[PDB]
RNA sequence: ACCAGGUUGAUUCUGCCUGACGUGGAUGCUAGUCUCAUAGAUUUAGCCAUGCAUGUGUAAGCGAAGCGAUUAGUGAAGCGGCGGAAGGCUCAGUAACGGGCGAGUAUUUAAUCUCUAGAACCGGACAACCUCAGGAAACAGAGGGGAAAACGGAGUAAGAGCAUGUGUUAGCAUGUGAUGAGAACAACAGUGCAGGAGAGUAAGAAGCCAUCCCAUCAGUUAGUAAGUAGGGUAAGGGCCUAUUUAGACGUAGACGGGUACGGGGGAUUAGGGUUUGAUUCCGGAGAGGGAGCCUGAGAGACGGCUACCAGGUCCAAGGACAGCAGCAGGCGCGAAAAUUACCGAAGCCUCCAAGAGGGCGGUAGUGAAGAGACGUGAAAACAAGUGUGUGUAAAAACCACAUGAGUAACUGGAGGUCAAGGCUGGUGCCAGCAUCCGCGGUAAUACCAGCUCCAGGAGUGUCUAUGAUGAUUGCUGCGAUUAAAAGGUCCGUAGUCGAAGAACAGUACUUGUUUGUAAUGUGGCUUAUCGAGAGCCGAAUAGAACGAGAAGAGUUCAGAG
RNA sequence: CGCUAGUCAAGAACGAAUCCGAUGAUCAAGGACGUAGGCUGGAGGAUCGAAGACGAUUAGAGACCGUAGUAGUUCCAGCAGUAAACGAUGCCUACGCUGUUGUGGUUAUGAGCACGGCAGAAGAGAAAUCUAGUAGGGCUUUGGGGAGAGUACGCGCGCAA
RNA sequence: UGAGUGCAGGGUUCUAGAUCUGAUACAAGUCGUAACAAGGCAGCUGUAGGAGAACCUGUAGCUGGAUCA
């Protein structure tokens, strides 16, 4: 929103691509490094999904909380 | 600034009027007059802490709408009024008569006299001049003016006033063995003797001193007061007459010296 | 955000030093400690004593030596921590004295806190129900209760210490 | 007349001095007319503006110092 | 308005300055007065902390001192002959300070005759008084204080300043 | 004043990546009690519905209508007086009188202090009142009385400037003179107002010194540098103008461009350092963007006026009004920030006041930004509740006594670094985990779960800047034969660096005395149950004034070479 | 920089009771020289030989090998400005163990002074080894994990390269 | 004294663009085999020609060479 960029982003957990659906607003977040590099085995990804529709990812996986709907 | 400061904050205000830093934000700007705003300071505080009669701001109106506060021999109904050092305070009921002198920290306070000290006061001599249909005059550190007065007085000296008639007293010079009481500096609140003046040019003199119980210390004219004539004291000084002792010093009274 | 009040504990620079892990873990033990934040914030406290003798022993003027030598030795003497006969006005014992302080430890600051001097005093069977009368106000002291095991207390104050019964 | 003064500036960290100078632009007087010149020191007196850059004016000077034009002995000793 | 602030000013290397102010009040300027020679007319300013100054916009008469006799007498004055600054200012008659004016002599003519010396003393200024030529130098400022006062050239002011009039 | 894991089949080195620890913001999950601080700064100096933030009267300036009276009185519409130029908010602009230290002029200053200090007559209006009466409103007309300590004139004291004597320099003398005023009232026993001279407060202008990055920016300037004379201003000055002289500033970085509110101070720290400062104190600038201005002692003012540009609001269509970088509040923008709350009390400011005003300030509500002290049991016997009193402006909380009782833990981990399981079941290079090294292809202490352990604990994980790690920026204190690294060789300016001997001088240098620091910080002591907290004391940096010492540095000499 | 004679300037070292007296070290900017190959004009052209052309060898050889052949290779007047231009070791100035062998002067014939080679030692260094030992002496250049990159844009020199 | 606004230019920062040309990653595709052993013509630095492509050839240099002789 910020830049009108478009970037490539990683979904955390077990089965974290199911928690998201085409046009949810996501919040991103920094791999943790001192430029903005690469970490492990991913070719080229710079950033991490963080929450979905307002709520924590972590919450949404592992069935604490549900989608606002 | 569009024009003339009216606030002061607490912060900012006099280190010699001694107010607690936490109680509000503001303290009381002192109206224009006698001595300088940095060499004085305002009835009110004087009333409500130096010298305790009134506990709130109605109280310090009520007394001062009464009329029954006295400074100089005139009454005074400005609370903002500034007090300076030498400056006899009374209240005529009850017939009671208290100076302005530093503490020995350089602190202001208020020490009480008889009815015969409290007829005269001392100031130092600042200016010289002749004025319209050829009058003599004389001025004095705290806005004072003079007419006829003895013509020998001379700039730097020091006078004795008589609060009732206005009019000079008594005069003394600044000379090897004379008492003189410190006003500004390190050494606020101390009283002491005249060893040696050293003489400097465009610049200020400089002046060494001795304490009663053994001390040296020097300081420029500028901060001295002469305050008799020759020998021993005008006024009557403070319940401890103006010995400063350091830290070290009152260990040593206190606890003995070092033993060999 | 900076504002009022200081901060009274340091963090150890290695979290999982198993030396000092296990020496810590004895002495929160046998005293009866809440947690590391009581341990750690006494050390800060025995440190800062060390910091001044240190500054004394080297100090190159005299004036400063003999005036504060003597405060240093009379504050630790009132709260009952160095015990030992320091004569004032003879150099040589101020410098034997301060050089005494430099291996002072933890140990004899805990020894000074309420908690323990109840059970010292045997007033309760262990330095835990010696706590738990800190709290609910059976302890009092000069006539008047104090609920903080905290409380470090002065030399021959242990006169004037207390217990009462439970109020059922 | 431009007149320059010279004086060091200490640099804490290296714990060494540079060398500094300021010029100043000063009324000379007719009184001093052949007497001052290139390399001469002088002292100047401060006073009210003159004009935009002008503020001291020279109230005299110290003459660059010859010691001796040394001697010649006579040829006839 | 006409500013005295050195705010537009070049630094003393040549550089230019950035403004970090609006204009103030208390560096504010005001158009010249150009005192003519006239009926009088002379109007009160209101100035900084209430006090009044005095502008003279025309002027027909001075005041004027005679130096060796010690005297003042009141005269007409006719017209600039000469002025330091500007060529300008003498051809449409402007009255300033050290402008050179011709005057009314008859008044100067009466008291100096009293002197049998006077001849003797000054012959130059003695011709010109004859030929009814008075020439004086105004010493105040018009535009400031409302009014022309100056004194009567003798000596060797009159052999420098006559030789800048002649063609 | 400290290290650990990772290039090889092993070894010893260079070197960088990662972990371990403070602090400023953002965020996940969880949350018992009490106390002290702090909150739309970062992005948009973006836009704003509503309500409030500035008014003041006595015995003692003038007093209309109404009410009422044996020629009394009342009680006040307006006028006059004093304030609205302070405080509050923000950091756009500014590399500079923006900042630190000294000094007091070439200047102006309502109030207030000390000394001193006042013989004055006459005339109209303006507002309110009374009679008509306009306009959609906002806002105005005619006509006629009438006051002042309001206003204009008369005389009269006084009196600027100019010139000469005399005392720098007041003052006095003499000649000449533009200008040209002035308040009383009440007795509860006082309150005002004209002139001077000196103080006191506040500005204006000045002296010295310190101030960020780019050379892929090397020449810049012509009111620019100066002089003579004049105008202008409260005042010096190219501040502005006329004629003459060519200056002024630069490789010790000029000029241009980019960026920035500046200090007192904050964070980290053995020492030497590195980073930040919108933000309680001081000083500066602004009020949608630019520009002009009246009144005043003081504004180039915006809770004053005027015009353009960008935006809005109401209308009866003719016109009118308006500016939350005050306090609440709303919309946007963002990863990012509280109540359209109470206030005759505390601290202060304003008036004509034994009284009136203040969103300045104080009081609570809201939120795991930060910082203290304590609960979650004991071996006989345990928070949080409740009621009275207190507390306050009124409160709530806090504390006292008296009643019930028996409630109260989570976050991250368990192969190595690095504390703690080859436990049981699923999955089979899948799904996932993992800062780094690495796990999983059916016998996984590393994934997904169960169960036991570990660490900190009302708290614990993550992301992002920064300080440390780091002698990987090196003054202290690194390297250049082969790891990255000595110009192909000379000459040479600016720059940095330079004998012995005998003498000399004091500006650096070092040091004494005196100044120079509120808060914060530093060394202490005293009172809130304790501990942060509060209150009092002592010393202090850089910078400046005056003395002192002469080794090193500096200058000179030649029966020295 | 290597044949022999003659001629013209300046320099280094050595010997010694010559003269002057701080005139000096290092160096941004600025200036002069710089193998070879290359370029602009003239002279010349034996040998060798980029390019180009053949013969063989190979799956293919465009190359290596052989035959032949041009620009260049030489000289004069200039431009250019790079090399593994290296002992991969900056310039002045110090303090420092032994033995042996050179070159040029001088000699109490014992030795010295300038410029070298070699072999140990002691220290040093990650080692290999030592222009590298000892050390807050002075001054300039210069590096900060691999790559992208000594590349892009701007600028200065050059006829072009 | 000047707001606003005409018309030319500059100085900065971003952004579009047919087409061309670098770099980096390409599990393992195609053609050869240039370097590391005397790597099958010892290797490398400068300069000049040539060539599908690594590279080849002339000229001067270096050993970090396969020789301290």
């Amino acid at each position: 929103v910020r830049l009108n960029k478009k970037v490539i982003a990683y979904v955390p957990h077990d089965g974290g691509l199911n928690q998201i659906e085409i046009n949810d607003e996501v919040i991103v977040e920094g791999l943790g490094k001192k430029g903005c590099r690469s970490k492990g085995d991913i070719p080229g990804v710079r950033f991490r999904v963080c929450k979905v529709q307002k709520v924590s990812l972590k919450a949404l996986v592992t069935k604490k909380k549900e989608r606002p709907a | 600034v569009r024009g003339p400061r009216k606030h002061l904050k607490r912060l900012n205000a006099p280190k010699s009027w001694s107010l607690d830093k936490n109680g509000g934000v503001f303290a009381p700007r002192t109206s224009t007059g006698p001595h300088s705003m940095q060499e004085s300071i305002p009835l009110c505080l004087l009333l409500t802490r130096i010298l305790k009669v009134a506990s709130n701001n109605k109280e310090i109106k009520h007394i001062m709408k009464n009329r029954l506060i006295t400074v100089n021999g005139n009454i005074r109904t400005d609370s903002r009024y500034p007090v300076g050092i030498m400056d006899v305070l009374s209240i005529k009921k009850t017939n009671e008569h208290y100076r302005l002198l530093y503490n020995i920290a350089g602190k202001f306070v208020l020490h009480k006299i008889t009815e015969e000290e409290a007829q005269y006061r001392i100031a130092k001599v600042t200016n010289k001049k002749v004025v319209k249909g050829n009058i003599p005059h004389t001025y004095t550190s705290c806005g004072g003016s003079f007419k006829y007065a003895d013509p020998s007085i001379s700039i730097g000296d020091s006078v004795k006033i008589d609060i009732k008639t206005s009019k000079i007293v008594e005069n003394s010079s600044l000379e090897v063995g004379k008492v003189v009481y410190l006003i500004k500096g390190k050494n606020i609140g101390c009283l002491g003797v005249i060893t040696g003046i050293e003489k400097r040019e465009g610049t200020h003199d400089i002046v060494n001193i001795v304490d009663k119980v053994g001390r040296n210390f020097s300081t420029i004219f500028s901060n001295i007061l002469v305050v008799g004539a020759d020998d021993n004291p005008w006024v009557t000084f403070t319940k401890d007459e103006g010995i400063k002792y350091s830290e070290y010093e009152q260990s040593i009274k206190e606890y003995g010296p070092m033993n060999e | 955000v900076k504002s009022k009040g200081i901060k009274k504990i340091v963090v150890p620079h290695r979290p999982f030093e198993r030396e000092r892990l296990v020496s810590e873990m004895y002495i929160v033990g046998k005293y009866g400690l809440r947690n590391k934040r009581e341990l750690w914030t006494i050390q800060k406290m025995c440190d800062s004593f060390k910091l001044r003798a240190k500054d004394l022993l080297i100090t190159p003027d005299e004036k400063e030596f003999t005036l504060s030598s003597r405060r240093l030795l009379k504050k630790l003497a009132e709260w009952g921590v160095f015990m030992e006969d320091v004569d004032y006005n003879n150099k040589q014992s101020l410098t034997n004295n301060l050089e005494k302080l430099l291996d002072l430890a933890p140990t004899s600051f805990l020894e000074r806190r309420l908690q323990h001097r109840i059970f010292d005093l045997g007033l309760a069977s262990s330095v835990h129900q010696a706590r738990a009368f800190i709290h609910a106000r059976r302890v009092k002291i000069n006539g008047s209760v104090v609920n903080k095991p905290g409380y470090l207390v002065k030399d021959g104050e242990d006169g004037f210490i207390e217990v009462v019964e439970s109020k059922r | 007349i431009v007149v320059v003064k010279r004086y060091l500036h200490y640099v804490k960290k290296y714990k060494r001095y540079e060398r500094r100078y300021k010029n100043v632009s000063v009324h000379l007087s007719p009184c001093f007319k052949g007497l001052v010149n290139v390399g001469d020191t002088v002292i100047c007196g401060e006073t009210r503006p003159l004009s935009k850059t002008k503020r001291f004016v020279v109230v005299g000077f110290e003459k660059k110092e010859i010691k001796e034009k040394k001697l010649k002995m006579l040829s006839e000793i | 308005g006409i500013s005295r602030s050195n705010r537009h000013k070049r630094k003393e290397t040549g550089g230019k300055k950035g403004l970090h102010e609006k204009k103030r009040k208390n560096n504010c300027g005001r158009p010249p007065s150009n005192t003519r020679i006239g009926e009088r007319r002379v109007k009160q300013v209101r100035v900084r902390g209430g006090n009044i100054k005095h502008r003279a916009l025309r002027l027909d008469t001075g005041n004027i001192a005679c130096k060796t006799h010690n005297f003042t007498l009141n005269t007409s004055i006719q017209n600039v002959m000469y002025h330091p600054s500007n060529n300008e200012f003498m051809r449409t008659n402007i009255l300033t300070k050290s402008a050179v004016v011709k005057i009314n002599g008859q008044p100067f003519k009466h008291e100096l005759e009293k002197d049998q010396q006077f001849e003797s003393k000054d012959p130059v200024l003695f011709d010109n008084l004859r030929k009814g030529n008075c020439y004086a130098i105004i010493t105040s400022r018009p535009g400031q204080v409302g009014m022309a006062d100056g004194y009567l050239l003798q000596g060797e002011e009159l052999k420098f300043y006559m030789e800048k009039f002649k063609k």
